[PDB]
């Protein structure tokens, strides 16, 4: 019924994400969001044929502010993975007082992600302006600008479309699955 | 001299040519230099320890066709 591809012509595989998904994130951060406070989530799951299924949203020790949250604890984020063999599909955030949109900080991030998996994707929440998004990164451009990026500054722009939506239908599908949430923290 | 394995948590395996005296953070500027991930957004696994930057490969007795684990962090913002 769909096939999706990159900016470089290369197939891109279904990512089934559970509709709830989105909605049950904001729910469970709400008291950092209420504070002021970024957090950020894994989205994890599984290949079966030759498509994603996102089966678990995963919060992971992690420290934050108003502009930036981050994991603390990878070592103990991959034992769990791996002892559950879940894949990483791609992260999910919230912005508590911002618009929704790639950060720099956000577009090196997922560059990496993207890189070791072509379907990665960004969803970033603003809970304050009731929006939200599912971003990615041009492939290849995007991808080759922020790799070779080394403009300074946490918060840098960037020259250029370097992300985008992900495409309505494409790759990624919204549908009435179950959800798993574990709270690392 | 020799080649090791890094093991994605995305079903990706990335080969590498390292010597045992390459540092931990060689590891990473080589991982970097072949698929773009910067060293600083790289955490490496082996047997149920986080590899560290200033140990070797020597240090940890890590032999040809060994595999590493990557995991990345994470930073929104
Ligand atoms: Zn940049
Ligand atoms: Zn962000």
């Amino acid at each position: 019924k769909i096939h999706a591809y990159t900016e470089g012509g290369k197939p891109l595989r279904t990512i089934y994400l559970p509709k709830l998904l989105k909605k049950v994130f904001l729910d469970v951060v709400k008291p950092n969001t209420k504070k002021n406070l970024e957090t950020c989530g894994i989205l994890c799951g599984k290949l079966r044929q030759n498509a994603f299924f996102i089966t678990h949203l995963v919060i992971p020790l992690q420290e934050a502010t108003s502009d930036t949250c981050g994991t603390t604890d990878e070592a103990s984020l991959f034992e769990f993975q791996d002892k559950h063999n879940l894949l990483t599909l791609g992260w999910i955030h919230t912005h508590p007082t911002q618009t929704c949109f790639m950060s720099s900080v956000d577009l090196h991030t997922h560059c990496s992600y993207q890189l070791m998996l072509p379907e990665a994707i960004a969803i970033v929440m603003a809970p304050s302006k009731n929006t939200s998004g599912i971003f990615r990164l041009l492939d290849p451009e995007g991808l080759q600008t922020i790799v070779k990026c080394r403009k300074p500054g946490l918060f840098h722009p960037h020259e250029g479309k370097v992300y985008t939506m992900v495409a309505q239908p494409g790759h990624v599908r919204e549908i009435n699955s179950k959800l798993q949430v574990v709270d690392l923290r | 001299s020799m080649q090791i394995f890094v093991k994605t948590l995305t079903g990706k395996t990335i080969t590498l040519e390292v010597e045992p005296s390459d540092t931990i953070e060689n590891v990473k500027a080589k991982i970097q230099d072949k698929e773009g991930i910067p060293p600083d957004q790289q955490r490496l696994i082996f047997a149920g320890k986080q590899l560290e930057d200033g140990r070797t490969l020597s240090d940890y007795n890590i032999q040809k066709e060994s595999t590493l684990h990557l995991v990345l962090r994470l930073r929104g913002g």
